[PDB]
């Protein structure tokens, strides 16, 4: 995941609908991010188990 | 574009005075100015209508900056740029961009009432630069070379 | 063809044929070019925009 | 020009911007122009620009 120029993503200044839609953007981006990441880990130990019970079988 | 690479053009400003400078901005033990910009004012009793042309012969973008003056008191205006109301036309074959200057009196910085507004323009290839005043110009002096990468800028008070 | 959206909504004379026109999808040719008076449009992509939608 | 229709209208229009003093005089008369258009919740104000452009 390589990324350079890209977006502000923090402001010192209130500006209005500009500003709003950045951030909206980022938390967007963020959140589906977070929500793949914790699916990723489950199903990946819910197999990781799976595997090791049936080398034992 | 990742670069401050400036090369000087040979603008030509026939009947002004160049490279004006402040006090507001000292470079060694006198007043000065931005390096990139030049300061220009009238040159014995008038300022004439500039009228200066620069075309891009090159294969990549310039990136011209400039600026106009705004003065704090019509004495400044007139004893500056000889005429009551000045005007910065810069244009190329898709753009122009003409700013009138606003003559007020602002909060003191650094013991200056007055201020100095920067614009910008880019030249692709084949297109031509021209600039156009009555008064109140801060002209450039050159261009800088504009690049497509990688580059980017961050705010971090991280020590390197 | 030779005509760009905008040129066929001020009416170019080479875009003369596009009057009245309707269109799905709109496509623009790299070759397009303008033939009348020179022209600038202030925040041309978004009357380019809304023409198009 | 009112809108007695029940959709909305698109409006195209534009302002001349001369080169020469001459050309202005020669075409508005005027020595500097002005167009306004407006409706009840817009006015658009512009201010020709006497310019010798490329
Ligand atoms: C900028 O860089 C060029 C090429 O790298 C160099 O020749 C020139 O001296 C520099 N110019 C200025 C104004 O610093
Ligand atoms: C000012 O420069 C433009 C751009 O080249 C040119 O067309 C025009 O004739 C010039 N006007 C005068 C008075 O030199």
């Amino acid at each position: 995941n390589e990324k350079f120029h890209q977006i502000e993503k923090e402001f010192s200044e209130v500006e209005g609908r500009i500003q709003d839609l950045e951030k909206y953007v980022e938390d967007t981006k963020i959140d589906l991010w977070s929500y793949n990441a914790e699916l990723l880990v489950a199903l990946e130990n819910q197999h990781t188990i799976d595997l090791t019970d049936s080398e034992m079988n | 574009s990742g670069t401050l690479e400036f090369i000087t053009e040979g603008f030509t400003w026939t009947g002004v005075t160049q490279n004006g400078g402040s006090n507001a901005c000292k470079r060694g033990p006198g007043s000065g100015f931005f390096s990139r910009l030049n300061w220009l004012t009238k040159s014995g009793s008038t300022y004439p209508v500039l009228n200066v042309t620069m075309p891009n012969n090159d294969n990549f973008d310039k990136l011209y900056i400039w600026g106009v003056h705004h003065p704090s008191t019509n004495q400044e205006q007139t004893s500056l740029y000889v005429q009551a109301s000045g005007r910065v036309t810069v244009s190329t074959r898709r753009s122009q961009q003409t700013i009138i200057p606003n003559i007020e009196s602002r909060p003191w910085v650094r013991g200056l009432s007055s201020r100095i507004s920067i614009y910008w323009t880019i030249v692709k290839p084949g297109d031509v630069l021209v600039i156009n005043s009555n008064g109140n110009l801060i002209a450039p002096r050159g261009y800088f070379k504009m690049r497509t990468g990688k580059s980017s800028i961050m705010r971090s008070d991280a020590p390197i | 063809i030779d005509c760009t959206l905008i040129d066929a909504l001020l009416g170019d004379p080479h875009c003369d044929v596009f009057q009245n026109e309707t269109w799905d999808l709109f496509v623009e040719r790299s070759k397009a070019f303008s033939n009348c008076y020179p022209y600038d449009v202030p925040d041309y992509a978004s009357l380019r925009s809304l023409v198009a939608s």
